[PDB]
């Protein structure tokens, strides 16, 4: 019969869907790692201006 | 035979169009993890610096807060 075949062609179909869905397991397991990773990376960036900000005000509050 | 070409016409086509998608699929998934290390990379640094720059400050207000 070609009913196999058709069988054959709905089975490997969603078959393949198996490694689709686990790339996006992996791929948006890094998206999201990547973007909290950048999150942190912006927290850091501007601690980092806040506190030379106050350290230059000290150096100019010692001699001045 | 015609019918036999046909077969491994789909067959190659099919499978090249695979070995396509794979390679985009995987230098994808390449670049990600890549950033991911520079990420971590930049961040052990940005983190050295802010906290260089804390025991700095936690230090300069001491020589203030003893000259008053
Ligand atoms: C997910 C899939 O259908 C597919 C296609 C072609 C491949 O051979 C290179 C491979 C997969 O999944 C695993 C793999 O080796
Ligand atoms: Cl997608
Ligand atoms: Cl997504
Ligand atoms: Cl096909």
């Amino acid at each position: 019969e070609e009913e196999k075949r058709r069988v054959r062609r709905e089975r490997n179909k969603l078959a393949a869907a198996k490694c689709r869905n686990r790339r996006r397991e992996l791929t948006d397991r890094l998206q999201a790692e990547t973007d909290q990773l950048e999150e942190e990376k912006a927290e850091l960036e501007s601690e980092i201006a806040e506190l030379q900000k106050e350290k230059e005000r000290l150096e100019f509050v010692l001699v001045a | 035979s015609q019918e036999r070409i046909k077969a491994e016409r789909k067959r190659l086509r099919n499978r090249i169009a695979a070995s396509k998608c794979r390679k985009r699929k995987l230098e994808r998934i390449s670049r990600l993890e890549e950033k991911v290390k520079t990420l971590k990379s930049q961040n052990t640094e940005l983190a050295s610096t802010a906290s260089l720059l804390r025991e700095q400050v936690a230090q300069l207000k001491q020589k203030v807060l003893s000259h008053v």
